[PDB]
Protein backbone atom coordinates (compact mmCIF):
# COMPACT_ATOMS: atom_id res chain seq x y z
CA UNK A 1 0.00 0.00 0.00
CA UNK A 2 0.96 3.59 -0.78
CA UNK A 3 0.30 6.30 1.77
CA UNK A 4 1.10 9.96 2.21
CA UNK A 5 2.62 11.81 5.11
CA UNK A 6 2.98 15.52 5.59
CA UNK A 7 6.44 16.95 4.99
CA UNK A 8 6.02 20.69 5.35
CA UNK A 9 4.47 23.98 4.45
CA UNK A 10 4.94 25.35 0.96
CA UNK A 11 6.81 28.67 1.19
CA UNK A 12 9.46 30.65 -0.64
CA UNK A 13 12.63 30.86 1.50
CA UNK A 14 14.40 34.20 1.39
CA UNK A 15 17.95 33.15 2.24
CA UNK A 16 17.98 30.33 -0.28
CA UNK A 17 20.95 28.63 -1.86
CA UNK A 18 21.17 29.45 -5.59
CA UNK A 19 22.70 26.98 -8.00
CA UNK A 20 22.28 25.14 -11.28
CA UNK A 21 22.68 26.47 -14.78
CA UNK A 22 19.92 27.32 -17.29
CA UNK A 23 20.35 24.91 -20.20
CA UNK A 24 18.39 25.32 -23.39
CA UNK A 25 17.63 21.91 -24.83
CA UNK A 26 15.73 20.65 -27.85
CA UNK A 27 13.51 17.82 -26.63
CA UNK A 28 10.60 15.69 -27.77
CA UNK A 29 7.79 14.42 -25.53
CA UNK A 30 6.30 11.12 -26.56
CA UNK A 31 2.91 9.62 -25.85
CA UNK A 32 4.31 7.73 -22.82
CA UNK A 33 5.34 10.99 -21.14
CA UNK A 34 9.05 10.48 -21.79
CA UNK A 35 11.15 13.47 -22.78
CA UNK A 36 14.06 12.72 -25.06
CA UNK A 37 16.91 14.86 -26.28
CA UNK A 38 16.69 15.48 -30.01
CA UNK B 1 -7.14 14.26 6.10
CA UNK B 2 -6.31 16.86 3.41
CA UNK B 3 -4.40 19.71 5.06
CA UNK B 4 -2.59 21.93 2.52
CA UNK B 5 1.15 21.33 2.28
CA UNK B 6 3.80 19.11 0.74
CA UNK B 7 3.72 15.36 1.46
CA UNK B 8 5.96 12.34 0.91
CA UNK B 9 4.43 9.39 -0.96
CA UNK B 10 5.50 6.17 0.75
CA UNK B 11 5.03 2.49 0.09
CA UNK B 12 5.09 0.01 2.95
CA UNK B 13 6.93 -2.97 1.48
CA UNK B 14 8.43 -6.09 3.06
CA UNK B 15 9.65 -4.42 6.28
CA UNK B 16 9.90 -0.60 6.47
CA UNK B 17 8.73 2.13 4.12
CA UNK B 18 10.26 3.55 0.93
CA UNK B 19 9.64 7.04 -0.33
CA UNK B 20 8.55 6.77 -3.97
CA UNK B 21 7.68 10.42 -4.49
CA UNK B 22 6.22 13.70 -3.26
CA UNK B 23 3.03 15.64 -3.85
CA UNK B 24 1.08 18.81 -3.05
CA UNK B 25 -2.21 19.04 -1.19
CA UNK B 26 -4.11 22.14 -2.27
CA UNK B 27 -7.83 23.04 -2.19
CA UNK B 28 -8.55 19.49 -0.98
CA UNK B 29 -6.86 17.87 -3.98
CA UNK B 30 -3.62 15.89 -3.96
CA UNK B 31 -1.27 16.51 -6.90
CA UNK B 32 1.63 14.29 -7.91
CA UNK B 33 3.39 12.80 -10.92
CA UNK B 34 1.89 9.77 -12.60
CA UNK B 35 5.13 7.81 -12.44
CA UNK B 36 5.11 8.11 -8.63
CA UNK B 37 1.78 6.30 -8.01
CA UNK B 38 1.11 4.79 -11.41
CA UNK B 39 -2.33 6.29 -10.94
CA UNK B 40 -3.26 4.00 -7.99
CA UNK B 41 -5.15 4.98 -4.84
CA UNK B 42 -3.47 6.47 -1.76
CA UNK B 43 -4.00 6.16 1.98
CA UNK B 44 -4.00 9.31 4.11
CA UNK B 45 -4.13 8.39 7.78
CA UNK B 46 -7.35 6.35 7.98
CA UNK B 47 -8.76 7.84 4.71
CA UNK B 48 -8.52 6.69 1.11
CA UNK B 49 -7.72 9.16 -1.72
CA UNK B 50 -9.10 8.10 -5.08
CA UNK B 51 -7.59 9.20 -8.43
CA UNK B 52 -9.76 11.82 -10.14
CA UNK B 53 -7.87 13.22 -13.20
CA UNK B 54 -4.58 12.19 -14.80
CA UNK B 55 -2.58 11.99 -18.00
CA UNK B 56 0.35 9.70 -18.67
CA UNK B 57 1.77 12.01 -21.34
CA UNK B 58 1.84 15.01 -18.97
CA UNK B 59 2.97 12.56 -16.22
CA UNK B 60 0.49 14.02 -13.71
CA UNK B 61 -2.37 12.78 -11.56
CA UNK B 62 -4.75 14.49 -9.16
CA UNK B 63 -6.69 12.92 -6.34
CA UNK B 64 -10.13 13.78 -4.90
CA UNK B 65 -10.86 16.47 -7.52
CA UNK B 66 -9.51 18.19 -10.63
CA UNK B 67 -6.04 19.66 -10.91
CA UNK B 68 -6.03 22.91 -8.92
CA UNK B 69 -2.49 24.25 -9.51
CA UNK B 70 -2.78 26.99 -12.11
CA UNK B 71 0.19 29.34 -11.62
CA UNK B 72 2.80 29.45 -14.36
CA UNK B 73 6.47 30.31 -14.60
CA UNK B 74 6.79 33.89 -15.82
CA UNK B 75 9.59 32.89 -18.22
CA UNK B 76 12.30 35.02 -16.67
CA UNK B 77 12.24 34.97 -12.84
CA UNK B 78 14.21 32.65 -10.62
CA UNK B 79 12.17 29.84 -9.01
CA UNK B 80 12.61 27.56 -6.00
CA UNK B 81 12.43 23.79 -5.90
CA UNK B 82 11.09 22.73 -2.52
CA UNK B 83 12.99 19.47 -2.67
CA UNK B 84 11.71 16.73 -0.38
CA UNK B 85 14.33 13.92 -0.89
CA UNK B 86 13.95 10.44 0.66
CA UNK B 87 15.31 10.38 4.15
CA UNK B 88 16.08 14.12 4.13
CA UNK B 89 14.38 17.27 5.38
CA UNK B 90 12.43 19.41 2.96
CA UNK B 91 14.65 22.24 1.68
CA UNK B 92 14.44 25.13 -0.77
CA UNK B 93 16.84 25.47 -3.71
CA UNK B 94 16.72 28.59 -5.88
CA UNK B 95 17.61 28.47 -9.57
CA UNK B 96 17.10 30.22 -12.87
CA UNK B 97 15.30 27.76 -15.19
CA UNK B 98 16.57 26.76 -18.56
CA UNK B 99 14.22 25.75 -21.35
CA UNK B 100 13.00 22.57 -23.00
CA UNK B 101 12.41 23.59 -26.66
CA UNK B 102 9.71 21.38 -28.16
CA UNK B 103 7.90 21.40 -31.45
CA UNK B 104 4.88 22.70 -29.50
CA UNK B 105 6.54 25.50 -27.54
CA UNK B 106 8.93 26.08 -24.69
CA UNK B 107 8.82 24.58 -21.21
CA UNK B 108 10.70 25.93 -18.26
CA UNK B 109 13.18 23.40 -16.96
CA UNK B 110 15.42 23.21 -13.84
CA UNK B 111 18.94 21.76 -13.74
CA UNK B 112 18.80 20.28 -10.23
CA UNK B 113 19.58 16.62 -9.45
CA UNK B 114 17.86 14.62 -6.66
CA UNK B 115 17.00 10.94 -6.11
CA UNK B 116 14.04 9.40 -7.96
CA UNK B 117 11.87 9.52 -4.84
CA UNK B 118 12.07 13.33 -4.91
CA UNK B 119 9.72 13.22 -7.92
CA UNK B 120 6.61 15.35 -7.39
CA UNK B 121 8.45 18.01 -5.32
CA UNK B 122 6.84 21.39 -6.10
CA UNK B 123 8.58 24.25 -7.90
CA UNK B 124 7.57 27.69 -6.62
CA UNK B 125 7.39 31.29 -7.77
CA UNK B 126 8.27 34.11 -5.41
CA UNK B 127 4.66 34.38 -4.22
CA UNK B 128 4.99 30.76 -3.06
CA UNK B 129 2.55 29.54 -5.76
CA UNK B 130 3.27 26.08 -7.14
CA UNK B 131 4.19 26.54 -10.81
CA UNK B 132 4.80 22.87 -11.48
CA UNK B 133 6.19 19.62 -10.17
CA UNK B 134 9.73 18.31 -10.44
CA UNK B 135 10.82 15.02 -11.85
CA UNK B 136 10.00 14.43 -15.55
CA UNK B 137 13.20 15.24 -17.36
CA UNK B 138 16.26 14.21 -19.36
CA UNK B 139 19.83 13.21 -18.64
CA UNK B 140 22.33 15.29 -20.58
CA UNK B 141 25.73 14.21 -21.85
CA UNK B 142 27.71 14.58 -18.64
CA UNK B 143 25.13 12.56 -16.63
CA UNK B 144 23.54 15.50 -14.83
CA UNK B 145 19.79 16.03 -14.93
CA UNK B 146 17.29 18.62 -16.18
CA UNK B 147 13.65 18.46 -15.09
CA UNK B 148 10.69 20.06 -16.86
CA UNK B 149 8.62 22.39 -14.71
CA UNK B 150 5.54 20.22 -15.21
CA UNK B 151 2.21 21.99 -14.66
CA UNK B 152 -1.33 20.75 -15.23
CA UNK B 153 -4.19 22.59 -16.93
CA UNK B 154 -6.45 23.89 -14.13
C1 LIG C 1 20.57 11.45 -7.48
C2 LIG C 1 20.80 10.03 -8.02
C3 LIG C 1 22.11 10.11 -8.78
C4 LIG C 1 19.67 9.59 -8.93
N1 LIG C 1 19.40 10.56 -9.97
C5 LIG C 1 18.29 10.38 -10.87
O1 LIG C 1 17.64 9.37 -10.76
C6 LIG C 1 17.97 11.50 -11.91
N2 LIG C 1 19.19 12.27 -12.11
C7 LIG C 1 20.20 11.75 -13.01
N3 LIG C 1 21.38 12.52 -12.99
N4 LIG C 1 20.04 10.69 -13.72
C8 LIG C 1 16.96 12.48 -11.33
C9 LIG C 1 15.65 11.69 -11.01
C10 LIG C 1 14.58 12.76 -10.58
C11 LIG C 1 13.20 12.08 -10.44
N5 LIG C 1 12.71 11.75 -11.78
C12 LIG C 1 12.72 10.40 -12.25
O2 LIG C 1 13.16 9.57 -11.51
C13 LIG C 1 12.21 10.19 -13.64
C14 LIG C 1 11.28 8.94 -13.66
C15 LIG C 1 10.84 8.70 -15.12
C16 LIG C 1 9.86 9.76 -15.70
C17 LIG C 1 9.57 9.24 -17.12
N6 LIG C 1 8.44 9.94 -17.74
N7 LIG C 1 13.39 10.01 -14.47
C18 LIG C 1 13.84 11.01 -15.40
O3 LIG C 1 13.27 12.03 -15.54
C19 LIG C 1 15.14 10.68 -16.17
C20 LIG C 1 15.11 11.02 -17.66
C21 LIG C 1 14.29 9.95 -18.32
C22 LIG C 1 14.80 10.09 -19.81
C23 LIG C 1 13.82 9.44 -20.82
N8 LIG C 1 14.42 9.53 -22.22
N9 LIG C 1 15.66 9.33 -15.91
C24 LIG C 1 16.88 9.18 -15.14
O4 LIG C 1 17.46 10.12 -14.70
C25 LIG C 1 17.30 7.71 -14.90
C26 LIG C 1 18.77 7.54 -14.57
C27 LIG C 1 19.66 7.51 -15.61
C28 LIG C 1 21.00 7.35 -15.32
C29 LIG C 1 21.42 7.26 -14.00
C30 LIG C 1 20.53 7.24 -12.96
C31 LIG C 1 19.17 7.43 -13.23
C32 LIG C 1 21.04 7.07 -11.48
N10 LIG C 1 20.73 8.30 -10.75
C33 LIG C 1 19.96 8.22 -9.54
O5 LIG C 1 19.59 7.18 -9.07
Amino acid sequence: DMYIERAGDITWEKDAEVTGNSPRLDVALDESGDFSLV
Amino acid sequence: ETTDGVYRVMTRRLLGSTQVGVGVMQEGVFHTMWHVTKGAALRSGEGRLDPYWGDVKQDLVSYCGPWKLDAAWDGLSEVQLLAVPPGERAKNIQTLPGIFKTKDGDIGAVALDYPAGTSGSPILDKCGRVIGLYGNGVVIKNGSYVSAITQGKR
